[PDB]
RNA sequence: CCUCUGGCAUGUUGGAACAAUGUAGGUAAGGGAAGUCGGCAAGCCGGAUCCGUAACUUCGGGAUAAGGAUUGGCUCUAAGGGCUGGGUCGGUCGCGGCCGGCGCCUAGCAGCCGACUUAGAACUGGUGCGGACCAGGGGAAUCCGACUGUUUAAUUAAAACA
RNA sequence: UACCUGGUUGAUCCUGCCAGUAGCAUAUGCUUGUCUCAAAGAUUAAGCCAUGCAUGUCUAAGUACGCACGGCCGGUACAGUGAAACUGCGAAUGGCUCAUUAAAUCAGUUAUGGUUCCUUUGGUCGCCACUUGGAUAACUGUGGUAAUUCUAGAGCUAAUACAUGCCGACGGGCGCUGACCCCCUUCGCGGGGGGGAUGCGUGCAUUUAUCAGUGGUGACUCUAGAUAACCUCGGGCCGAUCGCACGCCCCCCGUGGCGGCGACGACCAUUCGAACGUCUGCCCUAUCAACUUUCGAUGGUAGUCGCCGUGCCUACCAUGGUGACCACGGGUGACGGGGAAUCAGGGUUCGAUUCCGGAGAGGGAGCCUGAGAAACGGCUACCACAUCCAAGGAAGGCAGCAGGCGCGCA
RNA sequence: AUAUUAAAGUUGCUGCAGUUAAAAAGCUCGUAGUUGGAUCUUGGGAGCGGGCGUCCCCGCCGCCUCUCGGCGGGGCCCGAAGCGUUUACUUUGAAAAAAUUAGAGUGUUCAAAGCAGGCCCGAGCCGCCUGGAUACCGCAGCUAGGAAUAAUGGAAUAGGACC
RNA sequence: CCGCCGGGCAGCUUCCGGGAAACCAAAGUCUUUGGGUUCCGGGGGGAGUAUGGUUGCAAAGCUGAAACUUAAAGGAAUUGAC
RNA sequence: AGAAGACGGUCGAACUUGACUAUCUAGAGGAAGUAAAAGUCGUAACAAGGUUUCCGUAGGUGAACCUGCGGAAGGAUCAUU
């Protein structure tokens, strides 16, 4: 229940969630010792992976996968795939025939970890480039400011 | 021939990839595995670079461990009850990673007896009698015993698994990927896992 | 290309090899060695245009085979071995022995050196391993897996080979005021001490040199190669001296040299 | 189409033979409308599921257009529903009640029942499976009458009347 | 070099175009003494192909009993050249062409902490061993078929081919087990301290699991270590191997030790690379506006395969994903780029073509070998073309270089 | 003869037209697009340097940090950090295949080319001196400075700092 | 009745300045060329035709070529002739 | 040790059949455009062109065209107390 929503039990990798024989009740009080790592280049792994409970291989604080090559801010459009956003990163393209310019936009998908709780739509996104882990999809959520005018 | 390759189906927006090449060998696959249960079969493969792909076709022995007793003895593979991918690999029991099989307690079972000097599976008095008796008979005394009674409320197994020896096999998932590797080492359901294994095959049965 | 490719052309070859146009379509391509092709001097060439030694292939092939000549002093006979940055050519009989070193136009310049002083190389550190058993081991850029180094020769630093034994004999730790060379890119052959190394994580590093002529400038960490405790170099350095004049300079200082010196 | 309840004695006779002509049913090598006024007659088609459906059009249609695929037997899987249950701790009154305090499944879980479909798989046969039964042949065009409806009881159903 | 002139009118000034003018390619006409460079079957037909050639290969150092040559020496095999053959390597480069292919190719940029890598270099390489088994080629001889770089039977005989497999090594060392034994204390159970035969393990690589936190990094589920087992069982592996040149020394006589190469292997680095990924960038086209999707579209979980990360594929879930900032489709006289021609500054046009990348070898498919091929101067198919046939059968691929036919302005 | 460039300001960003020569939708709304007023640290202060005072030029007033590291109590200011609120822009640095192109050097006899040559020397030196440069390499990506312009944040049912 | 202010409809006026000009205080602020932005033309014909789409009951509308042709067609103004 | 063979699967040429799509072409008859020409019928237009031409739209007409409605000046009136 609560995580378990699949036909196989999702576990973390990495431990083990077996030895023990002592007094004071079964378990501990946190009671599962959760895996995470700091994924670096400077960035707060946050508290809600680590505090969290739930799990994703493809969070790049709580799970496998390195941050590594490119990093690039976009900003969310859409949240309706599982575990997955798409952002649209915007840019002046120059022709130097008319000295002048012209938008263009790339909606890439990209990976949102659910260490995010409470992201929405219009929210500046700090994606890492990774290795690819969708046939699309090639960039972890790394950190989300928000911050875009409506409230705090 | 039977391929793995991008280049064969659309795009991000669902246009037509056209092809510049026709197939490679590396953008390439081969047909499956599905080792059964049954007696050891094994063909290995040549792959890219030379090197070997051992194949399995049937299998039996595999090296599962009890993880919390730090055991992990050798071990018929006795049968495949359950997958999480597809009903039917349990249907046809095939050996692949993650499944749910069972395999022999036995060699657990001795071990437990010789290292923690208790029983395991419980019985009247034919195990108990000749076997055990002749495991114990303290000799040396003073050392052994102060041991034995150091392994304290300590040998203290988990009560689903008490049960699974009493029975006499392990459910146990597999670990090792048998098409690629061989063999098909795994480890001994406990716990948080084994209780929610559990309940998913009693669903199934109804 | 359905495998490996074999041949290299002349014009695809690199322009540190001096290697002229009209003359073959092809150029040799080294072997696979312990430098990179792109920065090498294939013995053929060091030979017969630089030497001048041989005339044609075929002279070079003779001389090679004669068993004569001897990268980092151990006998090879083949012309496409890739001779590079400080290694030897001890060419024996004669007597010369050389190392390769960048000229500050950089090209591998002909220096010449004594065999004392040929005993020894110089060799920059790809990485420390920690192999099986807890041995741990050190890479050159050329390839020699050093094992049981100091703990103590980290990345980027340097160590003085014996060539005989192997063996790292005294080594020099990569830090600011500190001798280089730079292998690499606008500013390969020009020397300095170091002043100023930047870490940015993951794009890699920037590091300026200081020239002892004022001209400071910059390259990145991957082409800095040290010789030296500060100013001192443990090596021999060619004429020039990693210095690099302006155009100007250059020109100026041939029409010094001509006219009046005779 | 086959059967049970109920009913009958094959429809104003029986017997023997099994020729021609007939009446009613079938089958036919190869060809396939050459027959004939004319494809008259019979023959093909046919059920369901899954695809896939043109010109033209009053935009409603055309349409089951056309055109393809599957179907048996067996052994499994998956998917779809109902009912009932906790007021447990403490007190007191007669397993039941009444009071007070927790709990409060508020992501629900537990036990107990019940039709019937549908989808997927494995194996299987002498490629046979809507096995009988029931059950559209298609298409391109022209002439007429919009249509549906009606019409000469006993030769005309039509383009006639409406 | 930041240029204009002729032509509408009876004349005029304009708008405007036509026409001239000068470059560069392709062709062609007519002409042509000398010398140096130098493009050249791309445009049409990635149409067809007569003939010949274009990939072979041996050192001191892998197998020589051709006897084909010859020694100088016998008889202690072997002496020295050496056709042939087995073995090893190479044939994946080079060469050619530009048909396809429009974020594809390709260019710049970045990843591989997501994989492979023959070789090259540097590390590692503790009772048949005075050395084992049988086989096969050339050779010799029987042959069969009309015919092929067709092969079958019978004789033999090699190995670095193919197989098989031992001494080392210290009843010793370290992990468990532990017959037992000893010392101290105690009313004694007990408590503490020691020693210890006999057993199992007695690990580089592999597979799985667990424990701890020598060296590293912006970055570990890394490197290294500990425990448990497993062996990817003969078709896990190194464990433990064959060749050549000179030729020495034993507190010692018949034995035991020895340097210098060659070749080989498992794992690691190394190079050459390869392979997939990241960000940005392409000609026309709306008489192309929506497109994609239970036959993977876009996500998710578990697998599968693959050298590995990914809907690569399967299963079960979710309903995504792209689009007027031009998707989807269509076209292209489209291989991409470096570059080329023009030019005041801006531009326009071109880039089959000598470097780099890519693609393909009449077309499509499949695959063996091998590190590397989905090779085509490799196979196996079908189709298309073609060639001998004794009619049963057999062989083929110039978009290599020459050459021809065909096509054409070329 | 044909393609193609200049001529062609006859495709026009530079830079063309649209009263009458060809050309402004019959009108208004309108989303995407494109475009968007003014506004916040400024004079000054103090010196080195030039034509007692004036007019021009050049380092200074990146702030804070000491919660972090050190080039039984401390200083000293560097590594880290509130990284420059977040871009564009500019300037610097790196990184950028060669050939081509520009462009040094150099009597290929000149030149197109090429990459070499040139010297002492009676040769007795048994040789020597040298070149094989530099620039450019859109856009994108990376590095440091600048902060005018142009965007963009921050405290408004309240929020910034304090043994 | 006589002023002034904003904003309309125009008018006259001139060497503002433009324009081939007739003219225009805009048609000005243009080789001293860039306030913002939409629609649009690229010799004359063929032709707003053919074709496809779309709308409309129809009539028709919106979108909209090419082959072929052809050295002018055109505007403004002048002198004449009529 | 192990050949031929065979069930199934997998890739999948290839063929047969529809379906769409692009291009290229034949066609009785029809109805345009242009150009040649020493034709035929007129006289629409430019002078008030002898009915201001012109627009949009309808019907008609051998042909240019005419007429109806509402527009235009690019008129043959910048002006009528
Ligand atoms: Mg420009
Ligand atoms: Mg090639
Ligand atoms: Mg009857
Ligand atoms: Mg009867
Ligand atoms: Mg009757
Ligand atoms: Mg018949
Ligand atoms: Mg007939
Ligand atoms: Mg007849
Ligand atoms: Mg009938
Ligand atoms: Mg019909
Ligand atoms: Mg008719
Ligand atoms: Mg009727
Ligand atoms: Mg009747
Ligand atoms: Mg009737
Ligand atoms: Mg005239
Ligand atoms: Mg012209
Ligand atoms: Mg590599
Ligand atoms: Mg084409
Ligand atoms: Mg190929
Ligand atoms: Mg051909
Ligand atoms: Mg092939
Ligand atoms: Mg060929
Ligand atoms: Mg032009
Ligand atoms: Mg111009
Ligand atoms: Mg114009
Ligand atoms: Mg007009
Ligand atoms: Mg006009
Ligand atoms: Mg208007
Ligand atoms: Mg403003
Ligand atoms: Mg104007
Ligand atoms: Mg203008
Ligand atoms: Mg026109
Ligand atoms: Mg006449």
């Amino acid at each position: 229940a609560d995580i378990q929503t699949e036909r196989a039990y999702q576990k973390q990798p990495t431990i083990f969630q077996n030895k023990k024989r002592v007094l004071l009740g079964e378990t501990g009080k946190e009671k599962l010792p959760r895996y995470y790592k700091n994924i670096g280049l400077g960035f707060k792994t946050p508290k809600e992976a680590i505090e969290g409970t739930y799990i994703d291989k493809k969070c790049p604080f709580t799970g496998n996968v390195s941050i590594r090559g490119r990093i690039l801010s976009g900003v969310v459009t859409k949240m309706k795939m599982q575990r997955t956003i798409v952002i649209r990163r915007d840019y002046l393209h120059y022709i130097r025939k008319y000295n002048r310019f012209e938008k263009r936009h790339k909606n890439m998908s990209v990976h949102l970890s659910p260490c995010f709780r409470d992201v929405q739509i219009g929210d500046i996104v700090t994606v890492g480039e990774c290795r690819p882990l969708s046939k699309t999809v090639r960039f972890n959520v790394l950190k989300v400011t928000k911050a875009a005018g409506t409230k705090k | 021939g039977i391929s793995r390759d991008n280049w064969h189906k659309r795009r991000k927006t669902g246009g037509k990839r056209k092809p510049y090449h026709k197939k490679r060998k590396y953008e390439l696959g081969r047909p499956a595995a599905n080792t059964k249960i049954g007696p050891r079969r094994i063909h290995t493969v040549r792959v890219r670079g030379g090197n070997k792909k051992y194949r399995a076709l049937r299998l039996d022995v595999g090296n599962f461990s009890w993880g919390s007793e730090c055991c992990t003895r050798k071990t018929r593979i006795i049968d495949v009850v359950y997958n999480a991918s597809n009903n039917e690999l349990v249907r046809t029991k095939t050996l692949v990673k993650n499944c749910i099989v069972l395999i022999d307690s036995t060699p657990y079972r001795q071990w437990y007896e010789s290292h923690y000097a208790l029983p395991l599976g419980r019985k009247k008095g034919a195990k108990l009698t000749p076997e055990e008796e002749e495991i114990l008979n303290k000799k040396r005394s003073k050392k052994i015993q102060k041991k034995y009674d150091e392994r304290k409320k300590n040998a203290k197994i988990s009560s689903l698994l008490e049960e699974q020896f009493q029975q006499g096999k392990l459910l146990a998932c597999i670990a090792s990927r048998p098409g690629q590797c061989g063999r098909a080492d795994g480890y001994v359901l406990e716990g948080k896992e084994l209780e929610f294994y559990l309940r998913k095959i009693k669903a199934r049965k109804g | 290309a359905r495998g490996p490719k074999k041949h290299l052309k002349r014009v695809a070859a690199p322009k540190h090899w001096m290697l002229d146009k009209l003359t073959g379509v092809f150029a040799p391509r080294p072997s696979t060695g312990p430098h990179k092709l792109r920065e090498c001097l294939p013995l053929i060439i060091f030979l017969r245009n630089k030497l001048k030694y041989a005339l044609t292939g075929d002279e070079v092939k003779k001389i090679c085979m004669q068993r004569f000549i001897k990268i980092d002093g151990k006998v090879r006979a083949d012309i496409t071995y890739p001779a590079g940055f400080m290694d030897v050519i001890s060419i024996d009989k004669t007597g010369e022995n050389f190392r390769l070193i960048y000229d500050t136009k950089g090209r591998f310049a002909v220096h010449r050196i004594t065999p004392e002083e040929a005993k020894y190389k110089l060799c920059k550190v790809r990485k420390i391993f920690v192999g099986t058993k807890g041995i741990p081991h050190l890479v050159t850029h050329d390839a020699r897996t050093i094992r049981y180094p100091d703990p103590l020769i980290k990345m980027n630093d340097t160590i003085q080979i014996d060539l005989e034994t192997g063996k790292i004999t005294d080594f020099i730790k990569f830090d600011t005021g500190n001798l280089c060379m730079v292998t690499g890119g606008a500013n390969l052959g020009r020397i300095g001490v170091i002043t100023n190394r930047e870490r940015h994580p993951g794009s890699f590093d920037v590091v300026h040199v200081k020239d002892a002529n004022g001209n400071s400038f910059a390259t990145r960490l991957s082409n800095i190669f040290v010789i030296g405790k500060g100013n001192k170099p443990w090596i021999s350095l060619p004429r020039g001296k990693g210095i690099r004049l302006t155009i100007a300079e250059e020109r100026d200082k041939r029409l010094a040299a001509k006219q009046s010196s005779g």
